[PDB]
């Protein structure tokens, strides 16, 4: 299908998971980070039915299975359930063996090293692949922004690591891992929707509150004020269905959801959320660094796709901030998709084909080689 | 139908503000 | 067969009774639901020729 | 003309007993569970007589015989009149002896664990069957009617015992068993007819009863405006030929009867009926698991023959239901017989080759076997 | 009969109903939480009969009654039947008047809103109490069982709630809430008894195998090493008897029925079980909290009643705890009653006077104030 030993990319965090080739401006799949296996004894006979389910299949047959992630967090525990992910992500869609391709994954420095391990030495020895890379996903978010400075909040799935670059130099020692993620926000809105008589216990309940928060909730610019107005008022109100006909009713608990990004104590975190985070990633920077780091706040992965997100920061930033310098998001329409893009630049260009590591280097070296060669 | 003609219109304003603020803060930088 | 035929014709009167009313309940809710989901969301992007206007 | 090994099949109720071979598409005969015996002192000689009628002898001689069922809702408690019956089904019209084929017997899901031992352990040690399998009845009606997803709402002569199936699996703890069934049904319509001065007590009265219900009887679609008209005037009554030559006119009571599956405090019991029975079913299935059963309301068995039943069952739950959910029943020709059409399905399955008992592993194990190798 | 102008206290819950007088060491009495009302049509005349029935006389005369419980695990829908339990409870059986002296109620810290809004609403409205303080059933526990830190298993009727506490501090994001409950295992016990031969359908059927399961189920200490024995032989098998004389007899199903809890999928729950929902909330907690969780593992409710609970409990936590730390559950004799016990410790500590509702505060909030007050 393909007519050049294209690099392949993909993004495959706790949350979902991004895949296409090297060259494009998209992915052409995206998949859930998902491995599905039946909860229930079959009665019938001769119906198919698989023993495992992975990414869209198992979120299709989900109303009898337990859906699980094999990443955590932002690191790889059930290598198993990936290799499976990484098949169906890399030949099932996009029909590409990686055996011919090398492949680009993404982490952060924070990110424990099994992650960047298991990830080369999958590719490496199950799919055989020529070549490896594992790149910090805020330089990929940065090349696809058209930056070399700024600070990618990555707000995802399973962790917020909020990774500070300047002039394409890592600045390891300001990175703020914070826990508190978009898998603790669905945790938050299911608890706030039970106060408001509907509890969501089970994969599907879990996997329809995500479906809410996505599509319902909502950031804004001032909670105090949107919760006067949305406490107060029915006008605030979003109707939402869930998949068996009946409906459910958020008010100023569409907006409380991603306001633990603001209020990180929601969920037990000993944080005042993102905005903070930023504020200290750039002010653990020499102020040097700091000036372009705080004109050019990057949004990334997950959770950048709430209304009032890009803005919102943009407003908690400056607000701790130093005055007369300017403060400013950037968060084009390529946003949670920046990673992913990124990795399609950074892979094809001619001066990162001496980035790659090669079969032969990893085969001698073995899988901790990707801490040695990746950043 | 999005509002596509507004993402358009709010790109040309956004222009044209950037260039007008771009002119007011070089104008308060030139002292 | 007759007391059948006829059970089957009064069941085909009155399944064509149910579908009559079936048929022109969605004569009805394909009716109403055009007149209100293209004459509002139409009208929606009618008022987008507004909305988006400024 | 079996000149192959085919698994014969035999649904055995309350009721009827439906027979045939696997691979056909309807029983060869119905023996309608019955052994007969004469009540009355003889005073002829040399005039044959048997101890006992089975089948159709029972029912032919039936004038001095008492009537005896050996299933009591859908239970055998009478393995020796079962007995009876099998040989005389197996040898006499299907032509077979189950010494040289397998058999395939049934029962409800939560049917006493005691009745799946003796089906197994009679056919084995009594007909010498080379194998064995009991099967869910709710199975084989979804095999006959193009269904792996629905709540197969069983409303036979014994018990109904209702169980959502998805995706081929069960979900058992969704079943909403109900002893309610067309035996209750001829005896509140032996005493409703009695209120009108028509007297049914007797086997042979019972009898009357049952063949009046199944051809005169009816539940249309809103049971207090039919009985309005049908308690007002002639318009509604139908005519039914008692044996002796009498006529019997019967008014609303033809639907009063039939009401009992909707009404069950009818009989005595403390009971919403057959339609809140199904939905309740399709309530307590997960929430990715109900918008699938809503959509497959599913008729097995019989009392599905009854006018109006299709449409009152669909619009039962409909009504039970929330909006914006599609709300479907699948009620094919194939009623009151799809139970057997879908054990003659289900044993010619190659699928189903491997889960046959064979003679061999029940010599070794016994009748507890059934529990290892059939549900 | 109460010598004193002291707080009342009433567990009121979806299965059973405690109530007594602050300042006591157990509730007066003891009632279902039962409204029950007439299912037959009465044929004799100046037999009394009542419209309804309430806790002990709903059971009494539930011969011909259909009972029903106003609240569906943990939540109230029925707040006309909690009124005539109230009422009867209080004025009756406690015999006070609500109207001079202060209420405490009763309730699970993530029970929807509703739930607390109707306690504190109707004893305000309809009762005219002078003042009211709904209570969360953790805290209540710990005061029962002599702590303050711990992890509490309410493991009541209608939910499990098992939230950790330390230092007197709630830890909400560690609460591992659960649909599993004391309800859902009788039914479970009705279709397994079912399965041995022995239907059960009617209120009064289910009041029967309530009353098996309160007095012949158990735990174990080890399931697998019991239903190896208990499923083989008769030795591990003990009898009841039904009020009509018959008598069932129940083999390892005597703890299948508990065993549910441990394993939540015999109902067709997703769940871990409540011994690793509670290893979780002890393990989301922080290293320094972790340690005191262990050694606290807090029991309240029913099902915490069931022979070996206390025992399978510690075991199957200090299975998956680390070594070092000692692990301990805390089955005190106050066991089922620790949240009554609780209750009036609370209403009558002098810490808690100003925590009290007044009514006059009540009259100028209205029932929202329950939000600012209780919790
Ligand atoms: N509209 C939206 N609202 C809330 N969260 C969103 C939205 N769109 C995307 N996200 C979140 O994106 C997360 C995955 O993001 P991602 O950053 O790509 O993981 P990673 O980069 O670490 O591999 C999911 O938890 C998903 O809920
Ligand atoms: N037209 C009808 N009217 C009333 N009841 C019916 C009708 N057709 C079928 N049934 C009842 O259903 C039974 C046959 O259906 P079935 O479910 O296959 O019972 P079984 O368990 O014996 O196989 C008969 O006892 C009959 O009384
Ligand atoms: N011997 C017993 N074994 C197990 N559970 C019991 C026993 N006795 C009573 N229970 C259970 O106690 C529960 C009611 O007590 P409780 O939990 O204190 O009410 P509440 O939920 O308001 O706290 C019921 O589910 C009942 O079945």
């Amino acid at each position: 299908d393909e007519d050049e030993t294209t690099a392949l990319v993909c993004d495959n965090g706790s949350g979902l998971v991004k895949a296409g080739f090297a060259g494009d401006d998209a992915p052409r799949a995206v998949f859930p980070s998902i491995v599905g296996r039946p909860r229930h004894q079959g009665v019938m006979v001769g119906m198919g039915q698989k023993d495992s389910y992975v990414g869209d299949e198992a979120q299709s047959k989900r109303g009898i299975l337990t859906l699980k992630y094999p990443i955590e967090h932002g690191i790889i525990t059930n290598w198993d359930d990936m290799e499976k992910i990484w098949h169906h992500t890399f030949y099932n869609e996009l029909r590409v063996a990686p055996e011919e391709h090398p492949t680009l994954l993404t982490e952060a420095p924070l990110n424990p090293k099994a992650n960047r391990e298991k990830m080369t030495q999958i590719m490496f020895e199950t799919f055989n692949v020529p070549a490896m890379y594992v790149a910090i996903q805020a330089v990929l978010s940065l090349y696809a922004s058209g930056r070399t400075t700024g600070i990618v909040l990555d707000s995802g799935d399973g962790v917020t690591h909020n990774v500070p670059i300047y002039e394409g130099y890592a600045l390891p020692h300001a990175i703020m891992r914070l826990d508190l993620a978009g898998r603790d926000l669905t945790d938050y809105l299911m608890k706030i929707l039970t106060e408001r008589g509907y509890s969501f216990v089970t994969t599907a309940e879990r996997e329809i509150v995500r479906d809410i928060k996505e599509k319902l909730c909502y950031v804004a610019l001032d909670f105090e004020n949107e919760m006067a107005t949305a406490a107060s008022s029915s006008s605030l109100e979003k109707s939402y269905e869930l998949p068996d006909g009946q409906v459910i009713t958020i008010g100023n608990e569409r907006f409380r959801c991603p306001e633990t990004l603001f209020q990180p104590s929601f969920i037990g975190m000993e944080s005042a959320g993102i905005h903070e985070t930023t504020y200290n990633s750039i002010m653990k920077c020499d102020i040097d660094i700091r000036k372009d780091l705080y004109a050019n706040n990057v949004m990334s992965g997950g959770t950048t796709m709430y209304p009032g997100i890009a803005d919102r920061m943009q407003k908690e930033i400056t607000a701790l901030a130093p005055s007369t310098m300017k403060i400013k998001i950037i968060a084009p329409p390529e946003r949670k998709y920046s990673v992913w893009i990124g990795g399609s630049i950074l892979a094809s260009l001619s001066t990162f084909q001496q980035m790659w590591i090669t079969k032969q280097e990893y085969d001698e070296a073995g899988p901790s080689i990707v801490h040695r060669k990746c950043f | 139908a999005s509002m596509d003609a507004i993402k358009k219109k709010m790109q040309m304003l956004k222009l044209d503000k950037e260039n007008a603020l771009d002119r007011a803060e070089q104008a308060e930088a030139d002292k | 067969k007759l007391k059948e035929a006829e059970t089957r014709a009064e069941f085909a009167e009155r399944s064509v009774t149910k579908l009559e009313k079936s048929i022109d309940d969605l004569e009805d809710e394909l009716y109403a639901q055009k007149l209100k989901y293209k004459a509002i969301s139409e009208e929606l992007d009618h008022a987008l020729n507004d909305m988006t206007s400024i």
